[PDB]
């Protein structure tokens, strides 16, 4: 497997919405590219893929679903970890079929 | 998705909109008013030659 040092967590947008509604950004530092196991480590926020593809550039993108005004998670990507948190505006649609 | 807002009513103004759904990314519209007329109603009183 890929190692992974110096991995920080970003937030692009938010949205407690019923659907994937978050995306988060993660930069790191790979020696080789290959694949990873994203996971986070609280129930506050669920991840929308359980695998990812890490290339040299160092850059990934992740969609998430909360329901909270203030998210605050631990992501890890394959044997690495880092903490997240993010501020969240309430969705304008009032029913869905999902 | 309803949505309000206020124009300058000024020929060629380039007006620009904004409108941002949370669920979605932000949308602009270009509005312009090429052309007004403002009518009135008349009520023929009398005819002179």
């Amino acid at each position: 497997a890929p190692t992974i040092i110096d991995l920080t967590c970003t937030v692009a947008t938010c949205t407690h919405s019923s659907d994937f509604g978050g995306v988060l950004t993660l930069t790191y530092k790979t020696d080789k590219n290959g694949d990873c196991s994203v996971h986070s480590h609280s129930n506050v926020a669920t991840l929308q893929e359980a695998t990812a593809k890490v290339k040299t550039a160092g850059k990934v993108t992740l969609h998430f679903s909360t329901a909270s005004a203030s998210p605050s998670f631990v992501v890890s990507l394959c044997s690495a970890r880092a903490t997240c948190s993010a501020s969240c505006e309430p969705p304008k649609d009032h029913i869905v079929p999902y | 998705y309803e949505h309000s807002t206020v124009m300058p009513n000024v020929v060629g103004f380039p007006y620009k909109a904004h409108i941002e759904r949370p669920g979605y990314s932000p949308l602009t519209l270009q509005m312009q008013v090429v052309e007004t007329s403002l009518e009135p109603t008349l009520n023929l009183e009398y005819i002179t030659c």
